[PDB]
RNA sequence: GGAGUAUGGUCGCAAGGCUGAAAAAUUGACGGAAGGGCACCACCAGGGGUGGAGC
C-alpha cells in the first residue's frame, strides 16, 4: 500500500465472526477500511482469542504479513494506539 | 399503562411509536358512538397480533368490553430461531382472518417503518383468507405496488438499502363480497437491520418530473381490462409527458377456505412519477368497486387525475408516505432532518403524528417557509438490541 | 399500443427489488492446425 | 372529490400550466461531520419562542438553573459539599430494564 | 359482420356478437365499448343475457357456451355441452318462479339442454 | 507462459398472459365357447391354531 511501511484503518466488520472451528484463518480475519486511500482489505488478527480486542470502527494500525486463506496480506499490529500482542498479554488497557 | 390515549385514529402510528421508543401506552375509548359494533376492529386484532408475534416481551391487554386496551412494549426481535420461528431463514406465519375489510398495506406500513429498528431479520409471511394485496375503497389504502416502488426508496434515502428488502406476493388478491375478504398470501423479509437511520435532507426543488411508470393488475378479470386502462392513462398523461409506461399483470384468482372458493376478483392501477432530481417520487392508485361493475377507462382516468392532483399538491413526498418519512426522521440521530412538504399536504394524520411524538417525548418541528421546510430534530434512540460483534 | 418498455425496464421495475435512486480459415497453417 | 378533480383536470388551461411549471478520506468524513455541524445552528437559528426554547431545547454551555421535584429528605439531611453532584440526562433507553448480555473479564489485579 | 345481438332487461347495455370470434358489450345511451369477451375458437352464433344483467351466456360454433359475470366479464364456467355447434340459447325471463338463472341451448344434435 | 481440472462472483439468454382450478388404428375396444395346465388363497382325507378365563 501507499509508500509507508504500517497503514491505519477503521473495523468495519469482523467477517467470520461465526465461523465454527476456534483458530480457523476465516476467524482470524477482519475487514477494515484503510483512511488514507479508502479501500476495505481483510486483515489478520494473530489469534482468535486476541479477536476479542477488535472492537468495531476502532483505529487499527496494519502492517505486511510475511511467511489456510493464501493471500491475505495484511495483519493487525495496533489497535487504538496500543500493540496488540501487549493487549494479549494483559500489558496495557485499550483506551477507547 | 403510564401514558394514555384516547380515539381510533392512528391506532397503528401510536402502538409502533410506543413500541419504537419503550413508552407503554393504555388507548381507551376505541369505538364509544357505535352501538352496532364497539370495540376493536378485526383488522386492529390482528394488527396487534402481528405486533406480539414480531415482538418479544410485550404484554397487550384488550379489556371486556373491547374499548380500551393498554401495551406495554418489549423489544423487537424479529425471527430469531429460539423464540420466534425454528430456523434463523424461517418465515414467522401471520393469519388474519376472514371479516378484515382494510388492505395488507395497512399491516406493512407499520411493519416497514419498524423493521429496521429490530434485532435480527423480518420474514414475515401474511397468509389466511383476508390478505388483499389491492388498494381498497376503505380507508383508501395502498396497493403492493404503489407501496413497494412508492415508499421503499425512502428507506433507500435513509440508508437502509433496498437490496435487501424483498417483498414479494405469490397470489394477489382483491376484496371480492363487499369489503370483507382476501386471499393472496406475501411475504416480507427485511435483512438489512441499521444502528441509526441518516439524516437526510431534501431541500432542493424537485422540479422536471421526468417519466411515469406504473402497474396495472387484473386478477379475475379479462386481461384487457389493464390495456383499455393504458389507453385510458395515456390519453390522460400524453398532453404532458413523452413517456408513460405501465406494466401489465394478470393473476387468474386467488382460492380461500369456506371446499374452497374463488374470491378477490377485481382490477386496479398504480401509477408513479419520478423526478429527475432524487428520490421524490408521487403515486396514485385506484381500484374497482368490489361489487360495482365500472369501466377500466374511468379507472384509468381516475388514477391519472389522482395522480396529476398529487403532482400538483405535493412539495416532496406525498401525504400517504409523508408520515413514514416523518416518523424515521424522529428516529435519526440528535441532528436536524429537513423535509419540504406543500402547503396543501399538510393533513390531519400528519398533525395527528406531530401530536403523538410531542406527547411521546421527541422534540417538536421547525416550520418555516422556502411549500414549507420542515425540520425535526431526532431523538437518537436507533435500535435498541443488536449483537454488536 | 406503445406501452410495452423493454427487458431491462422490465428487469428494474416490476422485479422483486425495488429501484434504488442512485442510478442513471484464412491461410494453410491455420487451417491444417 | 372525484368529479372535481374531473373538472379541475379537465380544464385544459390548468394542464398546460401545470405542464409549464413541473415538466484523504480522513478529512471527507471529518467534513461532512463538520457539515452536520453547521446545518444545525444554521437551521434552528431562526426563531425564539419556537425553536431556539422548544426545538433545540436547552443548549450546552449556557448556565441553568434545574428544579428537581420529589427527593428524598435523607439526601438534604446527609448533604456535604465535599462529595459533588452529577446530574446525567437518561436517554428513552436508559430508563427500560431488562436482561443485559455483557462481555466481561476479570481484572489483571484482582486476587 | 354482426351475427347476433342482444339487450339488456334493464336497458342499460347492449352486446353485439360479430364474426371475428368475440363479443362487445356496450353501454346503451352512448356506444362507448363497456368491455369485449374473449376466447371463443369460433364465432359466436348466440347470446342471452340475465333478467338482472349478471350473467351473459354465449354460444359459439365451437361447441361450447360461456357465462360471464358482466361485471369484469370473467368467464364464470366455460362448459362444453353439445356434439355440434350450438345454435342458440335463451334464459327464462321472470324469476317469480324461483329459477331465473336457468338457460335452454339448442345445437345441431338435435338437442336442446336445460 | 501453454494445457487440463475445479471454486466463487459478474453479465446476457431463458423471463411477456385469446387468459381466469377440478389421441392413435388396414396394427384398436370388449367379450362368449371349446380344450389344456396349476393351486392346502381349490375339491378329497386328516391334523392344528385363533375365537371361552386371565396377562
Amino acid at each position: 500500500f501507499g509508500g509507508s511501511s504500517h497503514a491505519k484503518g477503521i473495523v468495519l466488520e469482523k467477517v467470520g465472526v461465526e465461523a465454527k472451528q476456534p483458530n480457523s484463518a476465516i476467524r482470524k480475519c477482519v475487514r477494515v477500511q484503510l483512511i488514507k486511500n479508502g479501500k476495505k482489505v481483510t486483515a489478520f488478527v494473530p489469534n482468535d482469542g486476541c479477536l476479542n480486542f477488535v472492537d468495531e470502527n476502532d483505529e487499527v494500525l496494519l502492517a505486511g504479513f510475511g511467511r489456510d486463506i493464501p493471500g491475505v496480506r495484511f495483519k493487525v499490529v495496533k489497535v487504538s494506539g496500543v500493540g496488540l500482542l501487549a493487549l494479549w498479554k494483559e500489558k496495557k488497557e485499550k483506551p477507547r | 399503562e403510564f401514558l394514555r390515549f384516547t380515539g381510533h385514529r392512528a391506532f397503528t402510528q401510536r402502538l409502533v411509536l410506543a413500541t419504537l421508543y419503550g413508552r407503554p401506552i393504555h388507548i381507551s375509548k376505541i369505538r364509544s358512538s357505535s352501538a352496532t359494533n364497539p370495540g376493536l376492529a378485526p383488522h386492529e386484532i390482528s394488527f396487534l397480533r402481528l405486533l406480539e408475534s414480531v415482538t418479544n416481551g410485550s404484554i397487550i391487554d384488550v379489556s371486556y368490553s373491547g374499548t380500551t386496551i393498554t401495551y406495554q412494549p418489549g423489544l423487537i426481535t424479529g425471527t430469531v430461531p429460539g423464540m420466534n420461528a425454528s430456523l434463523s431463514s424461517d418465515a414467522i406465519e401471520h393469519v388474519i382472518p376472514a371479516t378484515n375489510t382494510r388492505g395488507i398495506t395497512y399491516f406493512l406500513i407499520p411493519l416497514a417503518l419498524l423493521a429496521p429498528f429490530s434485532k435480527a431479520h423480518l420474514n414475515v409471511r401474511f397468509t389466511g383468507p383476508g390478505v388483499i394485496t389491492s388498494a381498497t375503497h376503505g380507508a383508501r389504502d395502498l396497493s403492493i405496488d404503489t407501496f413497494r416502488t412508492a415508499v421503499l426508496p425512502l428507506y433507500g434515502l435513509f440508508g437502509i438499502p433496498p437490496a435487501r428488502i424483498e417483498l414479494r406476493v405469490l397470489q394477489r388478491s382483491c376484496a371480492g363480497p363487499g369489503g370483507k375478504g382476501g386471499g393472496g398470501i406475501v411475504e416480507m423479509r427485511f435483512a438489512s437491520q441499521v444502528r441509526l437511520p441518516k439524516t437526510l435532507h431534501l431541500n432542493r426543488r424537485p422540479g422536471k418530473v421526468r417519466r411515469i411508470r406504473g402497474v396495472a393488475y387484473c386478477t379475475g378479470v379479462a386481461a384487457s381490462h389493464n390495456n383499455r386502462m393504458i389507453t385510458a392513462a395515456r390519453g390522460v398523461l400524453n398532453q404532458l409527458v413523452s413517456d408513460v409506461h405501465i406494466a401489465a399483470q394478470y393473476d387468474p384468482a386467488p382460492l380461500v377456505a369456506e371446499q374452497k372458493k374463488k374470491t378477490g376478483i377485481g382490477f386496479g392501477l398504480s401509477l408513479v412519477a419520478e423526478t429527475s432530481a432524487e428520490g421524490v417520487i408521487y403515486a396514485a392508485d385506484e381500484v374497482a368497486p368490489p361489487e360495482g361493475g365500472v369501466v377500466p377507462e374511468d379507472i384509468g382516468e381516475k388514477c391519472a387525475y389522482q395522480l396529476l392532483d398529487v403532482i400538483a399538491q405535493g412539495g416532496c413526498v406525498m401525504a400517504a408516505s409523508a408520515p413514514t418519512v416523518l416518523t424515521l426522521m424522529a428516529m435519526g440521530s440528535e441532528d436536524v432532518g429537513r423535509l419540504r412538504l406543500g402547503r396543501r399536504v399538510v393533513s390531519p394524520e400528519l398533525l395527528e403524528l406531530a401530536r403523538d411524538l410531542k406527547a411521546f417525548g421527541a422534540a417538536s418541528w421547525g416550520i418555516r417557509d422556502a411549500d414549507l421546510i420542515v425540520s425535526v430534530k431526532g431523538t437518537g434512540v436507533g435500535n435498541v438490541g443488536r449483537k454488536v460483534a | 399500443a406503445d406501452g410495452k418498455m423493454s427487458k431491462q425496464e422490465l428487469k428494474v421495475y416490476l422485479s422483486s427489488r425495488p429501484p434504488d435512486p442512485t442510478r442513471k480459415p484464412e491461410d494453410s497453417a491455420e487451417l491444417l492446425a | 372529490d372525484y368529479e372535481e378533480l374531473k373538472t379541475k383536470w379537465s380544464n385544459p388551461e390548468n394542464i398546460d400550466a401545470l405542464r409549464r411549471t413541473r415538466f484523504q478520506w480522513y478529512e471527507m468524513q471529518k467534513a461532512m461531520l463538520q457539515k452536520q455541524l453547521d446545518i444545525n445552528k444554521a437551521e434552528y437559528a431562526e426563531l425564539d419562542e419556537h425553536q431556539r426554547r422548544q426545538v433545540e431545547g436547552y443548549r450546552a454551555g449556557k448556565y441553568a438553573r434545574l428544579v428537581i421535584e420529589g427527593v428524598p429528605a435523607e439526601f438534604c439531611k446527609n448533604f456535604q459539599p465535599r462529595m459533588p453532584i452529577l446530574v446525567g440526562g437518561l436517554s428513552a433507553t436508559e430508563d427500560r430494564f431488562g436482561f443485559v448480555q455483557v462481555r466481561i473479564k476479570r481484572h489483571r489485579w484482582h486476587k | 359482420d354482426i351475427l347476433s345481438l342482444r339487450f339488456s332487461p334493464d336497458a342499460r347495455l347492449l352486446a353485439v356478437a360479430l364474426l371475428d370470434s368475440t363479443v362487445k358489450v356496450f353501454f346503451n345511451d352512448t356506444l362507448k365499448l363497456y368491455l369485449n369477451l374473449y376466447g371463443h375458437k369460433l364465432p359466436v352464433l348466440s347470446m342471452d343475457i340475465s333478467y338482472d344483467s349478471k350473467l351473459i351466456v354465449t354460444s359459439s360454433a365451437d361447441k361450447n357456451i360461456r357465462i360471464w359475470g358482466l361485471d369484469f366479464g370473467d368467464c364464470h364456467k366455460a362448459l362444453f355441452g353439445h356434439q355440434d355447434s350450438i345454435l342458440q340459447v335463451a334464459f327464462i325471463p321472470h324469476n317469480s318462479d324461483g329459477n331465473g338463472h336457468y338457460f335452454f341451448s339448442a345445437s345441431k344434435d338435435r338437442t336442446i339442454k336445460y
